[PDB]
């Protein structure tokens, strides 16, 4: 009653694109691959469920669906577009999910290759016992 | 950057 509590973990997004040797057939131009994972090889799988990234339309099944680590989906394309990455967590109430709108940018042939991490702290004001041991490993 | 889709 007299105490509270807030958990803070840490989640890394990114991705990396670089251009093909030689186009796929289609015109795909670069090779990338977008991920989530924890700072410092932590094990996020503790606590989060599964990873979502919502694809852009164009792709076969752009619902990529990971539920155990690694949680990245490796892809051929020719543009870059907004992912929803939607990370589901080992928890039962409310948060269930969190959402990030991730800029899956390319660069131009000629141009360095891209190497993108962006940092994301998420708090869980006084979660359950259950979640809060697992969120703390 | 290249071109974006939407």
């Amino acid at each position: 009653m007299a105490s509270s509590c807030a958990v803070q973990v840490k989640l890394e997004l990114g991705h990396r694109a670089q251009v093909r040797k030689k186009p796929t057939v289609e015109g795909f131009t670069h090779d990338w691959m977008v991920f989530v994972r924890g700072p410092e090889h932590s094990n996020i799988q503790h606590f989060v469920e599964k990873v979502v990234f919502h694809l852009h339309e164009s792709f076969p099944r752009p619902k990529r669906v990971c539920k155990d680590p690694p949680y990245k989906v490796e892809e051929s394309g020719w543009a870059g577009f907004i992912l929803p990455i939607e990370v589901y967590f080992k928890n039962k109430e409310e948060p269930r999910k969190v959402r990030f709108d991730y800029d899956l940018f390319l660069h131009l042939e000629g141009h360095p290759p891209v190497n993108h991490l962006r940092c994301e702290k998420l708090t869980f004001n006084n979660p359950t016992e259950d979640f809060r041991r697992k969120l703390l490993k | 950057q290249t071109a974006r889709k939407s």
